[PDB]
RNA sequence: CACCUCGAUGUCGGCUCGUCGCAUCCUGGGGCUGAAGAAGGUCCCAAGGGUUGGGCUGUUCGCCCAUUAAAGCGGCACGCGAGCUGGGUUCAGAACGUCGUGAGACAGUUCGGUCUCUAUCCGCCACGGGCGCAGGAGGCUUGAGGGGGGCUCUUCCUAGUACGAGAGGACCGGAAGGGACGCACCUCUGGUUUCCCAGCUGUCCCUCCAGGGGCAUAAGCUGGGUAGCCAUGUGCGGAAGGGAUAACCGCUGAAAGCAUCUAAGCGGGAAGCCCGCCCCAAGAUGAGGCCUCCCACGGCGUCAAGCCGGUAAGGACCCGGGAAGACCACCCGGUGGAUGGGCCGGGGGUGUAAGCGCCGCGAGGCGUUGAGCCGACCGGUCCCAAUCGUCCGAGGUCUUGACC
RNA sequence: UGCGAAUGCCGGCAUGAGUAACGAUAAAGAGGGUGAGAAUCCCUCUCGCCGUAAGCCCAAGGGUUCCUACGCAAUGGUCGU
RNA sequence: ACCGUGAGGGAAAGGUGAAAAGAACCCCGGGAGGGGAGUGAAAUAGAGCCUGAAACCGUGGGCUUACAAGCAGUCACGGCC
């Protein structure tokens, strides 16, 4: 028995150190590329337009225009290649996946997903809380 | 030629040096050698295995405390390694190290009754212009007076899938003796929770 | 081949499925104890089993959520206000399903009983 | 995945716009090509005066697809379209100048020309 | 499609032996638990069926 | 030619599905070359596998575009219409050219024009039932014999070496990537996911409001979507190796003092053959073997086999079920029990319920609240149901040879 | 005046076969009643379908099919009270 | 009768017994049917009634058949009844 729970075990590949985000909220991504031998920290940062929760290898999507082309990444959540993810921006997205804005990419796009204040504010008076009450 | 049995647990993946690596988690337990095979009182050479230790008693009247480390006699004792010959009593998937390459025989998923097209990738009919109820039937099966006849071996629909099925040469990527795990990456056969019987590989051997 | 599946269609579309498995309900709550064929009744048990232990919840949430299904105001109450109780320590298994040794004569149908259970 | 009859994006400054894939090269059979994967196409829309014309047969490399291309790390990227740069038969752009982002794959394929002329490589 | 139909009236012989796998097995039953009569198993008794829940009522 | 078929053997082409032949298109092996190398030419061996996608035409064929290792040629009623098509041909309508006074007519053209749910036998794909396998059972397995499979390219190192004035450019040996095909699988990618969540319109309704139900398809529409089934997704396959051979290359060697691979011998030598791999497999009536069980009752047959009744090991039946499945089978349970259902925990999906408070004249907005709802996935728990039972099942034929 | 053949004629009975099918995919569920017997009849409840109709009225045509009592051999594509 | 708008076409279908003596009554059964009883020279003359053939269906018995393959017979030997 315990299926799931071997399975479960199988990872210490899960990780903890990467931030909170949902779908509709813009962040940049971090990530480990070879460009010939060599070794950069390429950063690519978009709209979250998806996340597929498995739990281990949840995955998530990140969309941006790049020089007039859209583009998507899709990104393992648990990737062992992500240096750090940072949240640029948060946003109110209103459901699970977003793919209309594909064939909106415009204004209306900042008019379909204005910021979320709520976490917004949470996030400021969580960093000023984290700030203050670590030295003393 | 060592072998072990298991069962299918799941898939996952597991990022090895910056590379995915796709894998299945066969858990082979420990597995108590029930009886030996020799060109003296068999003709051939193998190890009868045993596997899932349960049952209190259903086991009833034949059994085996012939070779007595059946004790906890096993539900499934799929036996046959063929011409293995180990270490004590006790098989372990300390039996395998990672890198290792390994055959795999297990159960496919059973597709029933299940058409030509399918079964064996046939084309089938258009899906339009002419038509006329034939989109997934399989065409002409033979030719007119002579053979006036079909051949042997006609591919033609019937049950398909629930059978043996051996994937070769798969890499170990893992094992973990703590819970009796073992990770192999891909193509092995059948449902999770099924039995499956882990040898090294024919490659070289 | 529709391997690990679950639920019977029984040989009747979606929503007819529904308007089925509600009007099972409706009765059985109304009389407690009711006659169907053994497969109707094996499906039966899920959709009142839920239905029953939301009226233990009692909330006016969890009201409005079986009155969705089962529609009626006054048997809503009979179902909170008088069965719901009788199970409030029971957890799991407020129904039972026992098969009649009966052929239903001119289809051959196997037929079941399907009572609350006490 | 692109398959002749596919229309691409011209990706350079050659005055070729739209390109209609006639054959994918690689193999003998070969179904569909991919980012850096080289294509023969038929120039099918282009601006006036290019160093290629309407209706001529040339060869392109594919640097763009709208189905996703798959990384051993993982992951995954997909661009907007598909587009494709016309190249030589020594295999080198014909343009100066590639627009737009290109897959890091063709490196990997060995266009070092053509990735460095790009103005951002994923 | 055209008509298949069959090419020969069969013989005697090749029906009954068609008919080799037809025959009914009798229903299975066991002695009632409290009454005296036969039942098949894991049915409520046509007369007075079970004991813990309440059974249709012969009694 | 006119032999079976005119009380009917459906006719071109396509499609589907192939199978065979080899006079071999490619790949493998060879000899000769007017073979420097690379690349050809020609002929010999070889049928294992492979043998592309388009434009045009009803076309076969052919021509052409773009590729390729190659774009083989034949046969199987010009393979295959109780498998499909119906463009052509090949009824009836209509027109053109042409022929005919005409009615009409044309391997001349044009547009149109009914392709028949139900498989008895053989054959083929699957799956069971019976009996047999001379004592009966539960496991496990040998493999006679079958089947599957069998392709190939680029690049790189060797080495810009050998060879060649140069340009070009090997053998052999090694490495890494592909194509297409196969088998499996669902972690990822990507689909479906008929009711898993949400939103929306019209109408009717419950109960006026709020909230919600029906219907708008056999989902009203729309946005998503777990498991499962899936390919576009992933893993793995072609081998290696062993043997015998083909053409061929040789050794040794006469007949024939020489010579000769051959007449006696032997060694090399193919993607081919036999093994090797994978799958089936003891109805292999030549019914195999191993492990373990139960036992050698009672009567009649005083006997060649038996018979009847309970029995024994064991099975069935019935029931709860199952990535097993058309039914059957197969597998797991059956209270000394986690088999399904319910409940609970988790996963997962939807994306912040209802109620209430506040802001706004209002549509609405905020908070409570990642809320509420929540199939199948991984578990837990005897709350509901797998209760209680029933039936069947050996007691072992003889001859013959070797053991206390 | 003699039958084995005439795709003979008339009748009977086989085979195919417990096979196809049981005639619109608007759709059913339960409780009670009746009766020798009930999925199929009656009554309640719930669900679904029609609503420029699948409702109502008239003319053709049909000719007792009308209402009621008793009744189920057959007719009813199953059953039938 | 039926079929055809019509002219018109156009069938099947005989037999208890000498006599109804046409089976009271009891039993199973809702009836149908049957078992007894009774009638009769006779009731497999019982009204679906003289005789009652054959194809066809069935029950019981004997011989036989699950490693044989065929115009089904025939000739021979052997077994069992
Ligand atoms: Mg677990
Ligand atoms: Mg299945
Ligand atoms: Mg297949
Ligand atoms: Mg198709
Ligand atoms: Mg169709
Ligand atoms: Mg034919
Ligand atoms: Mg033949
Ligand atoms: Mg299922
Ligand atoms: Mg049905
Ligand atoms: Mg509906
Ligand atoms: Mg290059
Ligand atoms: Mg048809
Ligand atoms: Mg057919
Ligand atoms: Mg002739
Ligand atoms: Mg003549
Ligand atoms: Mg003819
Ligand atoms: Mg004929
Ligand atoms: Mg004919
Ligand atoms: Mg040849
Ligand atoms: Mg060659
Ligand atoms: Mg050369
Ligand atoms: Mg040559
Ligand atoms: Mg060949
Ligand atoms: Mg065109
Ligand atoms: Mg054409
Ligand atoms: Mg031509
Ligand atoms: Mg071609
Ligand atoms: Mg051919
Ligand atoms: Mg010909
Ligand atoms: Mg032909
Ligand atoms: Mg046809
Ligand atoms: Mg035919
Ligand atoms: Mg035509
Ligand atoms: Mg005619
Ligand atoms: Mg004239
Ligand atoms: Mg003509
Ligand atoms: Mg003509
Ligand atoms: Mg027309
Ligand atoms: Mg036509
Ligand atoms: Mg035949
Ligand atoms: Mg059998
Ligand atoms: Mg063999
Ligand atoms: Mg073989
Ligand atoms: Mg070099
Ligand atoms: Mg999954
Ligand atoms: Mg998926
Ligand atoms: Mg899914
Ligand atoms: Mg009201
Ligand atoms: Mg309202
Ligand atoms: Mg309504
Ligand atoms: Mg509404
Ligand atoms: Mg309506
Ligand atoms: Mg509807
Ligand atoms: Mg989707
Ligand atoms: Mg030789
Ligand atoms: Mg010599
Ligand atoms: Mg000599
Ligand atoms: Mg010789
Ligand atoms: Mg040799
Ligand atoms: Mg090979
Ligand atoms: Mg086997
Ligand atoms: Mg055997
Ligand atoms: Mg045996
Ligand atoms: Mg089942
Ligand atoms: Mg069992
Ligand atoms: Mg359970
Ligand atoms: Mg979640
Ligand atoms: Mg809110
Ligand atoms: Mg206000
Ligand atoms: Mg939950
Ligand atoms: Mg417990
Ligand atoms: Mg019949
Ligand atoms: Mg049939
Ligand atoms: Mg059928
Ligand atoms: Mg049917
Ligand atoms: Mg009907
Ligand atoms: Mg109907
Ligand atoms: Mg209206
Ligand atoms: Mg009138
Ligand atoms: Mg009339
Ligand atoms: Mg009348
Ligand atoms: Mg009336
Ligand atoms: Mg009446
Ligand atoms: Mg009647
Ligand atoms: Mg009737
Ligand atoms: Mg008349
Ligand atoms: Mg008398
Ligand atoms: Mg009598
Ligand atoms: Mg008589
Ligand atoms: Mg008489
Ligand atoms: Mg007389
Ligand atoms: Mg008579
Ligand atoms: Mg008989
Ligand atoms: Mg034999
Ligand atoms: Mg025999
Ligand atoms: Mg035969």
């Amino acid at each position: 028995n315990r299926g799931a729970l071997i399975k479960l075990v199988e990872s210490r590949y899960v990780r903890t150190d990467l931030p909170e985000f949902r779908p509709g909220d813009t962040v940049r991504v971090s990530y480990k590329v070879k460009e010939g031998n060599r070794t950069r920290i390429q950063d690519f940062e978009g709209i979250v337009i998806r996340i597929r929760r498995n739990g281990f290898n949840t995955t998530f999507t990140v969309r941006k225009v790049s020089y007039g082309v859209g583009v998507e990444r899709i990104f393992p959540l648990h990737s062992p290649l992500i240096q750090k993810i940072d949240i640029v921006q948060r946003g109110r997205a209103r459901r699970a996946k977003l793919y209309f804005i594909r064939n909106l990419s415009d204004r209306e796009i900042r008019r379909k997903l204005r910021a979320d204040r709520k976490r917004i504010d949470q996030d400021r008076a969580a960093e000023r809380a984290a700030k203050e009450e670590a030295q003393k | 030629m060592k072998g072990i049995l298991g069962v299918k647990v799941g898939m996952t993946r597991i990022f090895r040096d910056d590379r995915a690596v796709p894998v299945t988690v066969i858990l082979a337990g420990p597995c108590p050698v029930v009886q030996r095979r020799t060109p003296e009182k068999d003709g051939y050479t193998a190890v009868q295995l045993g596997f899932l230790p349960q049952n209190p008693k259903r086991v009833n009247r034949p059994l085996k405390g012939h070779f007595a480390k059946a004790g906890v006699e096993p539900v499934r004792i799929l036996r046959e390694i063929r011409d293995f010959n180990p270490e004590g009593d006790t098989v372990t998937v300390e039996i395998f190290k990672p890198g290792e390459r390994v055959d795999v025989t297990g159960t496919s998923k059973g597709r029933g009754f299940a058409g030509v097209m399918k079964r064996w990738n046939f084309a089938g009919g258009p899906d339009s212009h002419g038509a006329h109820k034939i989109h997934r039937h399989p065409g002409s099966i033979g030719n007119r007076k002579t053979p006036g006849r079909v051949y042997k071996g006609k591919k033609m629909a019937g049950h398909y899938g629930a059978e043996r099925v051996t994937v070769m040469n798969l890499e170990v990527v893992d094992v973990i003796p703590e819970e009796n795990l073992l990770l192999v990456k891909g193509a092995v056969p059948g449902p999770n929770g099924g039995l499956v019987i882990v040898r090294e590989t024919k490659k070289a051997a | 081949m529709r391997h690990l599946k679950s639920g019977r269609k029984l040989n009747r579309h979606s929503s007819h499925r529904l308007a089925l498995y509600r009007n099972q309900a409706k009765s059985l709550l109304t009389h407690g104890r009711i006659t169907t064929t053994v497969p109707k009744a094996k499906e039966l048990r899920g959709f009142v089993d839920h239905l029953i232990h939301l009226a233990k919840r009692g909330d006016l949430h969890a009201r409005r959520l079986v009155l969705r299904d089962l529609q009626d105001v006054k048997l809503v109450r009979k179902l909170f206000d008088e069965i719901a109780p009788r199970y409030r320590d029971r957890q799991g298994g407020y129904t039972r399903v026992l098969k009649l040794a009966e052929r239903r004569r001119g289809d051959g149908a196997p037929l079941a009983l399907v009572e609350l259970v006490e | 995945m692109i398959q002749p009859q596919t229309y691409l994006e011209v990706a350079d400054n050659t005055g070729a716009r739209k390109i209609m894939c006639i054959r994918v090269l690689k193999g003998s059979n070969a179904k569909y090509a991919t980012v850096g994967d080289v294509i023969v196409a038929s120039v099918k829309e282009a601006i006036p005066r290019g160093a290629v014309k309407e209706g001529d047969v040339v060869k392109a490399v594919v640097v763009r697809t709208k189905k996703e291309i798959k990384r051993p790390d993982g992951s995954a990227i997909r661009f907007d379209d598909n587009a494709a740069v016309i190249i030589n038969n020594q295999l080198e752009p014909r343009g100066t100048r590639v627009f737009g982002p290109v897959a890091r794959e063709l490196r990997e394929k060995g266009f070092m020309k053509i990735v460095s002329l790009a103005p951002e490589v994923l | 499609a055209k008509h298949p139909v069959p090419k020969k009236k069969t013989s005697k012989a090749r029906r009954d032996a068609r008919r080799s796998h037809h025959a009914l097995t009798p229903p299975t039953l066991v002695p009632c638990p409290e009454c005296k009569a036969m039942k098949p198993p894991h049915t409520v008794c046509p007369e007075c069926g079970y004991y813990a829940g309440r059974k249709v009522l012969e009694v």
